[PDB]
């Protein structure tokens, strides 16, 4: 980003992906409502700490000069004019504005200052979030499974492509030709024969997953019937301002579905499960949302 | 051992000592029988006032803490110190669960209210602040004093707020409605500490004072003001005038407290000495030599007979009351 | 002010047009143009030029009428009382009542605000305007020449630019709102950015980039948007022209998305900005991390 | 479908499908009110519930106060009227989000269904929606399930028979008002606390001319009391016409009378041409209820005593509305 | 608003007195709906009092008006007036009605 | 002993009408707000 | 921003506090109050006259 | 009370660029004191494991460091000759006592907090003046290099241990050798006595005889480089048991707070807690990858310190 960014997230999720990217460097959570938000916005650009700051809807005009980097340089110092006070602003200080509303108006030079991010739900994103809950829900050991290979598929490549740099770096640092020194021939024989048990690992792996994707192709209709049951829940603000429906709703009744679900108590095939779990799946959505 | 009588005798019962800088405030926890110190090394130590075992320290602050509170349950401990910041200390896990930042400079004093929802905090930058406990935003700013608030101190159930300052004055807050109820001046020199007046003692501190029953029933919300021209005034917050002065102390006069059974008042000086005043004949009973040097801060347990006063010698000692 | 600013025709024309009204007696300024357009900061530049001291009010969300007000009597004293050359350049934004319309429409018209002053504050004002006129030169005794010559004082030092996003309905409000604002203001209206101004932005910005071609072959249907480009355009008039075509789609997509019935966010000159310096940054991260 | 036929289970849902973090929204069409709803609620699941009427400064105050208690100590709280104070329900609702309350605690906010409500609180809490019953026949099993079994299965036996006479009544009288020119003159407000008053009413003067006898005459109920008061306070007081008095009147006659007892009496008469309601037969509340139950779902205006195509107009544009409807949003 | 009626609500219970509340919609809705709460309060006060089990040589009924306990007399009643005709006039809330 | 201690900032343009103004309040805390004021000044402050 | 000041003999009685010394720890590091502002004092000053 | 180290570690201290010699524990601060072979002393918080400071003031390698009773004062010594007396409130060497011809190996401070004891290879301990600095009175009768020196709880008795296979017990007022004990099969290094806390628990581990006061006297230990610890009696001055099972060279000796176990390190890298009174708790327990070269017990808190060669302190919690 260039301009600050302005984060839209009903779901919340971005906020604390913010808050663990920036862990490290001790981002600290404040908000507009807060009386005291000055004093931890001075000490942010003081310090350089980044910032996230909720509530936007509620925003503070002392963030302009901050907002449009009004910056003065001056004897070697970066001067910034928060109120009226000079403040030395530190190169590392970033600020993150965050909203959970998604209907919010905001005056044009807000739109102006800020980069607007938007994390709104899709429909391939809800289909894989709810064949990820039915796979948990009912085959739980698919489940940790698919887990399973997916963190030693991500692991996998991280190896890899380490290897590769490596090689690479190794062939460019030669001082001379490579078979003066005998370590260069070392250090190129582990690189090669570790790509190999790791490519080995990557077919093994891959195997599995295959079959993982095979097992779980019987639940793609209820992933995709789920997506279709939330959007049509979303487009019911169109006939009435009051069917303001959160994906949080959808997501309650899916888990009452699939864990409450009266009918599942004694049904022990997948089949008759799932054929159960879609009607009363339904059945639940028009109880809840009428 | 009068179940409402007891006061502390000469014969210490444990002087821990463990703290690497001067003991800046004691208190008692309210449902366990522990005891917290905290000092001005940036260490809040946990100690058991039954065996005299240090248990633990409480660190994260940067500079000298300058006061520690606790809720009515028990359950949170909120501390304040002289790096403008508040934390919120969760007592079962002990852990900071939240640091609170907005105050200017110093913050010499902290306090829970009684509904456990709200945090008090007074400062050197002449301000009194209000802070959310779940959200920890700062909600409410008591302007008013000209100098330096050293102590904030909420009534018994907690729509007001009293304050001392530099300015040689004691202001009695409204939480509700934020406006000043009564500006008590009549020390003649920088106040330090002050305490409410408990409603066990109400009827002891009317009968006292000569004082008229009121046809409301309520005699009215009393304070005490320790004050560093070596007197203790009690005064009436609904008249705003000064009941009794209390004399006897040989130096600046640090904590003031009624014993749990209202008859007594407990009062520590810099004169390295702990006073157990008789407010009934305004004079002083009995004058415990307490430590080697100034005595910051003492509190008394509601039910046990204990009594506990830190001390510049980085001592912390616990008095058996008979 | 350490901001980077690229120089344009339609930019030399506003800043020679503020620096018109800068230098006459009771100038106002009533700039109108879609936010981000540089209004602020080419006001700011001119009153530096012009040795006027900018300024604004530091309006929060517990920003009230009293704070305005003293924010009006201290600018007022320094312009008067002190003779000193102030551009106070105030937002629609600030304005969070219809007192502080009053206000301003009574102190662009007649130069003064009869009830602003009051009590101690008359008085200090009227000693201050007292040591003011002894420095001029002038002997005053009496308060009613000592407030004529404060009102003299503030009418040929103050000026006040006035900053607007171009609402129609926004627009006929104010006018009847605040009479003085089209009465006692000059009118310049700086819109959004033409489609000259964003290509010459953008020749200007990403001259430094390569953008260089030579066996470019120039399609039969060239998608002209900027009307003047040369006829045998080159890859990097090609580029700024597709920069263009850009920010003319997300203007059409928003204009499509609003008439749909959904929500939009307005595109601002800041925008095309951010896009000229993604494309910078962009351009010489991917040539060095290629080669 | 047939579940939203029968009346609302606040009980369950409150119990298991709502968290507490999540307030109960409960929008009403005007003429209703879910307050009573909540309050037999708490009363039956006996837990202490504070009820604070929004609309004065210190009425915030008391709400913030009363939630930040009950949310420890795991109480119940009411906000009536909240659609008055939209900003005071950002504010609510930007509090909830970060509070991690007590298990039991619960959260009730009665509005009425306003466009100035915010929409980030009706997406952040469970909205329940209060308006007039589909038909006679959920309206009954409505008036039905509110009425207490112990307060209808007193010691008179033909308390049950006046209890049923009398929800048969406000069916009929509150579901002529869909037709707001045929129906009645107006729309008036015929609502729940005119069945209480009536039912309060008919306890009176029914243990007043029984003296505690298990069974009493129909002729000896004290039908021209109760058709006086009926007609004159409880459901005429809202009647300002003249004919709309006549009707209720005609109504009052055709129902409350010694007849209605019999077996062979006529709720309605010819509702298909040739079919016409016929009384049930039973003593008690439980076969009162069971007739209820039984009703054809097929329901027409001849039940209320209204020709069959006043309804044909409004059947019509309902259609139309469902096409838009279905079109605007596809 | 709220303490006027508080007041005078204050004033009726302990007097003993019927208050005829003329044009009662040209209150705001909000105030009428917090009046709510103080007419259901009297209202339940006098409902307690009627009961048989009550023995005035007991503690007289009182009801919470005011952040204060008002003693509630039997003989006072609460009657509003009203013209639902006149547009712009407040409309009553459900609870109150 | 509690006393607020007041010192006068002199400098080149300071003359006897800053002095005035220094004393004025100085007078006014010491006696209308009834605060204790320890007036600490210099030889060199004596520009007159 | 170390600070060269010449004509010392016009010495202004401004840097006095500034001379002295007279800072006080904590409440932001050191503080010095030159006049009525209290001005937090940078570690790296240094004036010559 | 009961007290045992644990096979899990809380924290790794390592800081030192040169072994570590010796770690204590201050006597009322929650502070760890370790001296390295790097002349350098660091200050650590045993607690939660944060390095503090350094003292750098020495030249060559520092072997011993001390507290006094308040611990208000730190002694050490060095390789350079010289003595350092360190003022721990503003941790600044504040004396620096010269002679005491080379190598010096042991500091201590007597109870009396007045008067400081030290050893080295020129075969005497010499007696020191913490208020002036003077040797007043030198101690000779060893005839070779002396490794530890420690005093009495109430400073009158002093034992040092030597390579000459003697640990030979003085006195301050006479200046004599009461009790001399040359039967150690190699040579003795590491020495510390018993608390007040553990006489009574001696007389059913022994059977030992109380004499006509009744009091059983003071006791001695001593461990030896022939990889056995042994334990003495100081008024008599004859063996009371022998304990054996350390694998290698025993390097440090002392007893729990309780007085009720033996908890000792050695050369074997394994820290060794044993049982005297019934041979019961024979736990053996790795503590570093390389020798171990000293360890200390905390008076009140459940903690315990090693110092080895390896570069790291390492802290055990005790269960
Ligand atoms: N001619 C320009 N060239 C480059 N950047 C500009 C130009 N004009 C405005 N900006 C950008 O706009 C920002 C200031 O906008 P501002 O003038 O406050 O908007 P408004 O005109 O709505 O007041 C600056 O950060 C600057 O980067």
């Amino acid at each position: 980003f260039n301009r600050y960014p302005l984060i839209i997230d009903p779901s919340g999720q971005a906020t604390e992906f913010i808050m663990n990217e920036y862990k490290d460097r001790k981002i600290t959570r404040t908000s507009f409502l807060d009386d005291a938000f000055r004093k931890n916005l001075e000490s942010a650009l003081r310090f350089g700490n980044p910032l996230l700051v909720q509530d936007v809807e509620s925003y503070d005009p002392v963030l302009n000069p901050v907002l449009n980097r009004e910056v003065r340089r001056t004897g070697g110092r970066v001067l910034i004019t928060l109120g009226d006070q000079d403040i030395d602003l530190s190169p590392s200080f970033v600020i993150f504005l965050s909203t959970r509303d998604p209907t919010v108006e905001f005056p044009p030079d807000l739109c102006s200052r800020v980069t607007f991010v938007n994390f709104t739900v899709t429909r391939s994103s809800l289909q894989s979030q709810c064949l990820n809950e039915v796979l948990k829900a009912e085959r739980p050991d698919v489940d940790e499974k698919r887990s399973d290979l997916l963190k030693l598929q991500g692991e996998f490549q991280l190896r890899l492509r380490q290897l590769e740099k490596s090689l690479l770096q190794a062939l460019n640092e030669v001082k001379g030709r490579i078979l003066d020194d005998d370590t260069i021939i070392t250090t190129l024989e582990n690189l090669k024969r570790e790509a190999a048990e790791v490519t080995r690992k990557v077919e093994e792996t891959d195997i599995v997953m295959q079959e993982v994707e095979t097992v779980s192709q019987q639940y793609l209709p209820l992933s995709t019937a789920c997506s279709s049951i939330y959007f049509t829940m979303e487009s019911l603000k169109q006939i009435h301002f009051l069917y303001q429906y959160s994906l949080q709703f959808f997501l309650d009744i899916y888990h009452n579905v699939l864990y409450e679900n009266p009918n599942l108590k004694g049904v022990t095939d997948h089949t008759q499960r799932l054929s159960i779990i879609t009607k009363d799946l339904f059945q639940v959505a028009f109880n809840r949302v009428a | 051992r009068d179940p409402k009588e007891w006061i502390p005798r000469p014969p210490e019962k444990y002087a821990l000592s463990g703290h690497r800088s001067p003991v800046t405030r004691v208190i008692f926890h309210p449902v366990f029988s522990v005891m917290v110190s905290a000092s001005e090394d940036a260490t809040i130590k946990v100690w058991d006032y039954e065996t005299g075992d240090f248990e633990r320290t409480l660190k994260g602050h940067t500079d000298s803490v300058q006061d520690i509170s606790f809720d009515h349950s028990g359950k949170l401990l909120a501390s304040c110190s002289a790096d403008m910041t508040i934390k919120l200390w969760d007592f079962q896990g002990f852990e900071c669960i939240r640091t609170m930042h907005g105050h200017d400079h110093n913050v010499s004093s902290v306090a829970i209210m009684p509904n456990g929802d709200h945090i008090v905090s007074a400062s050197r930058d002449k301000t009194i602040k209000m802070w959310e406990v779940q959200t920890g935003y700062c909600v409410k700013t008591f302007t008013g004093h000209r100098e330096w608030v050293r102590m904030v101190r909420p009534n018994q159930d907690g729509t007001l707020i009293a304050s001392c300052s530099n300015d040689q004055t004691v202001r009695v807050w409204v939480v509700a409605t934020k406006e000043c109820k009564a500006e008590l001046r009549e020390h003649e020199h920088v106040v330090e500490c002050i305490s409410w007046a408990p409603e066990s003692s109400y009827s002891s501190i009317s009968e006292a004072t000569g004082s008229e029953t009121k046809k409301s029933g309520k005699p009215g919300p009393f304070l005490l003001s320790g004050s560093r021209d070596k007197t203790i005034k009690m005064w009436d917050v609904s008249t705003g005038m000064c009941l009794m002065t209390l004399v006897g102390h040989d130096n600046w006069v640090r904590g003031v407290l009624f014993h749990s059974g209202g008859k007594f008042i407990l009062s520590c000086a810099d004169d390295k000495t702990l006073r157990v005043w008789d407010y009934k004949n305004k004079r002083c009973m009995k004058t415990l030599n307490a430590h080697e040097h100034f005595v910051t801060s003492l509190d008394f347990h509601k039910t046990a007979p204990y009594v506990v006063t830190g001390s510049v010698d980085q001592t912390v000692k616990v008095w058996e009351c008979r | 002010l350490d901001v980077p600013l690229v120089l344009f025709n339609e930019v030399l024309d506003h800043v020679l047009r503020i620096d018109r009204i800068f230098r006459q007696p009771q100038g106002h300024l009533l700039l109108i143009g879609v936010s981000g357009a540089g209004k602020t900061t080419l006001s700011r530049f001119v009153a530096w030029m012009n040795g006027l001291s900018v300024y604004q009010i530091k309006v929060h969300r517990k920003y009230t009428g009293e704070d305005f007000d003293e924010d009006l009597r201290t600018v007022l004293r320094r312009s008067g009382c002190k003779n000193e050359k102030i551009a106070f350049i105030m937002d629609e934004s600030n304005v969070l009542d219809s007192g502080f319309l009053e206000r301003m429409n009574t102190l662009l018209a007649n130069g003064e605000v009869p009830g602003l002053f009051e009590g101690d504050e008359y008085a200090t004002l009227m000693t201050q305007c007292k040591e003011g006129a002894q420095k001029e030169g002038l002997m005053l005794d009496s308060h009613e020449e000592l407030y004529k010559w404060f009102t003299s004082q503030v009418i040929r030092n103050l000026h006040v630019v006035f900053t607007m996003n171009p609402s129609s309905e926004g627009l006929k409000d104010r006018a009847a709102t605040s009479p003085a604002l089209f009465n006692r203001c000059v009118l310049n209206w700086f819109g959004d950015w033409s489609t000259e101004a964003l290509y010459q932005v953008g020749k200007e910005f990403t001259s430094k980039m390569d953008l260089e071609k030579p066996n470019y072959i120039v399609p039969d249907y060239m998608p002209v948007v900027y009307d003047k480009l040369p006829q045998p355009p080159s890859h990097r008039e090609a580029i700024v022209n597709s920069c263009v075509f850009v920010h003319q789609t997300l203007h059409q997509a928003n204009a499509r998305l609003a008439k749909r019935g959904g929500r939009t966010m307005a595109i601002t000159p800041r925008h095309y900005l951010d896009f000229i310096n993604h494309y910078a940054n962009l351009f010489h991260e991917k040539r060095s991390e290629l080669e | 479908m047939s579940i939203m036929e029968q009346p609302l289970d606040l009980t369950h849902i409150v119990g298991t499908e709502v968290k507490p973090n999540t307030p109960v929204l409960m929008c009403s069409v005007p003429g209703y009110d879910a307050s009573g709803h909540v309050e037999d609620l708490a009363a039956e699941q006996n837990t202490q519930i504070t009820s604070i009427a929004i609309g004065s400064a210190e009425g915030f105050n008391q709400a913030d106060k009363a939630i930040n208690t009950a949310v420890k100590s795991g109480r119940w709280v009411m906000l009536k009227n909240v659609h008055l104070a939209p900003g005071w329900l950002m504010q609510l609702e930007k509090k909830l989000h970060s509070l991690q309350p007590h298990a039991c605690f619960r959260l009730f906010l009665t509005m009425e269904i306003n466009p100035k409500v915010p929409v980030n609180l009706l997406r952040a809490g469970r909205i329940f929606v209060f308006e007039p019953p589909p038909g006679v026949k959920a309206n009954m099993l409505r008036t039905f399930s509110s009425i207490p079994v112990s307060r209808i299965c007193k010691s008179p036996n033909e308390r049950a028979r006046l209890y049923f006479l009398l929800a048969w009544f406000h069916a009929i009288i509150q579901e002529r008002l869909r037709y707001a020119p045929l129906g009645w003159s107006k729309k008036y407000e015929f609502g729940e606390s005119d069945l209480r008053s009536a039912c309060d009413t008919v306890d009176t003067w029914l243990d007043d001319t029984a003296k505690g006898r298990q069974n009493i005459s129909p002729d000896k109920i004290p039908w021209s009391a109760l058709k006086t008061l009926m007609a004159q306070s409880i459901y005429g007081g809202r009647v300002d016409n003249e004919f709309d008095q006549r009707l209720l009147n005609t109504f009052l006659e055709r129902l409350f009378t010694t007849r209605s007892f019999d077996s062979e009496f006529k709720l309605a008469c010819k509702v298909d041409g040739h079919k016409d309601i016929q009384m049930p037969d039973g003593i008690r509340r439980e076969e009162f209820v069971q007739w209820v139950e039984l009703l054809p779902d097929t329901q027409t205006p001849s039940w209320l005593g209204l020709p069959n195509n006043a309804e044909r107009v409004l059947l019509t544009t309902q259609g139309v509305d469902m096409i838009s409807k279905m079109l605007k949003m596809q | 608003d709220f303490q006027a009626m508080g007041r005078i609500f204050v004033g009726l219970c302990q007097v003993g007195a019927w208050g005829c509340f003329d044009e009662f919609n040209r209150l705001e809705e909000r105030m009428l709906s917090a009046v709510s709460q103080q007419v259901q309060c009297i209202q339940e006060a006098l409902r307690e009092h009627s009961n048989p089990n009550y023995d005035k040589t007991s503690a007289p009924i009182t009801c919470e008006l005011l952040n204060k306990q008002v003693k509630v007399s039997p003989d006072m009643a609460i009657f509003i007036t009203m013209n639902p005709g006149y547009a712009g006039r407040s409309n009553l809330p459900d609870n109150l009605k």
